[PDB]
């Protein structure tokens, strides 16, 4: 046990910068297209999503 | 084979390059602290952590004023 | 309809706490780091999004929107480094 | 932008993490950009820090315990 330290920035480094298609992109899965039902918070929603959320920390 | 003089001469060999591995990671250490510029001992490092997070602090607030400039709708009208 | 993602902590790769820890200037890393790295970001993520999806609920909407996040981030930036 | 961290990859947890929170949800791209834009700052932050503390305990080859360390000098646990 205890070996020596990974090294990382030795030979072959530039493999850790390769461009991959299939996972430099964002899915469309899970995502909002549809560009309403995402109004913004009125600013009574904001007060009480915060101070619900601090109850909750509060309670942990 | 894995008798206990074995076990021994393994356990010795390990130490000795954990020392050897010891002295090597401080010397690097010393040649990557001054090639930083950080003042040696524990609170130079905690006031150069300590300034990172302040301006860091500064970086998210100027990131989020830029997320609100651009999708808020008091930035829109 | 009960599909359910898992195992997804995985997609932080070696490549991927490499690349983090280069640009963060680090020379050498321990072979636990990576375990240490996923669990860090891991809590990271939990804590923002729940509050992302506080703001989204409060808004009584089922997205969560640009904005969600940037409250959740502005009201995490008050209690990360509150030492504790 | 560079690359730190994948940007499918990071989708799929932070949905895989929300399905915790709500049953059924979508996201804004923005929304996710952002969340990937502070924790790829917040971790190469953190990775600074604790390249730092390595660095003063004689070391450049990083630990958890280095990690904890900085957490713990930052305000964070």
């Amino acid at each position: 046990e205890e070996e020596d330290g990974e090294e990382l920035i030795g030979d072959g480094m530039e493999r850790d910068y390769r461009a991959i298609p299939e996972l430099d992109a964002y899915e469309a899965e899970g995502l909002a297209l549809d560009d309403e039902d995402v109004e913004e918070l009125t600013a009574s929603q904001r007060e009480a999503a915060e101070r619900a959320m601090r109850q909750r920390d509060r309670e942990a | 084979v894995p008798s206990y003089n074995a076990f021994v001469k393994e356990s010795k060999q390990k130490m000795n390059a954990r020392k050897r591995r010891a002295q090597e990671e401080a010397k690097e250490a010393e040649m990557s602290r001054k090639e930083l510029g950080l003042d040696e001992g524990v609170d130079s490092l905690k006031a150069a952590i300590q300034s990172r997070q302040k301006d860091r602090q500064k970086e998210m607030d100027n990131f989020l004023a830029q997320m609100e400039a651009k999708y808020s709708k008091s930035s829109k009208g | 309809h009960r599909k359910v993602l898992r195992d997804n902590i995985q997609g932080i790769t070696k490549p991927a706490i490499r690349r983090l820890a280069r640009r963060g200037g680090v020379k050498r890393i321990s072979g636990l780091i990576y375990e240490e790295t996923r669990g860090v970001l891991k809590v990271f993520l939990e804590n923002v999004i729940r509050d992302a999806v506080t703001y989204t609920e409060h808004a009584k909407r089922k997205t969560v929107t640009a904005m969600d996040v940037v409250y959740a981030l502005k009201r995490q930036g008050r209690t990360l480094y509150g030492f504790g | 932008t560079e690359l730190l961290i994948r940007k499918l990859p990071f989708q799929r947890l932070v949905r895989e993490i929300a399905q915790d929170f709500k049953t059924d949800l979508r996201f804004q791209s923005a929304a996710i950009g952002a969340l990937q834009e502070a924790s790829e700052a917040y971790l190469v932050g953190l990775f600074e820090d604790t390249n730092l503390c390595a660095i003063h305990a004689k070391r450049v080859t990083i630990m958890p315990k280095d990690i904890q360390l900085a957490r713990r000098i930052r305000g964070e646990r």
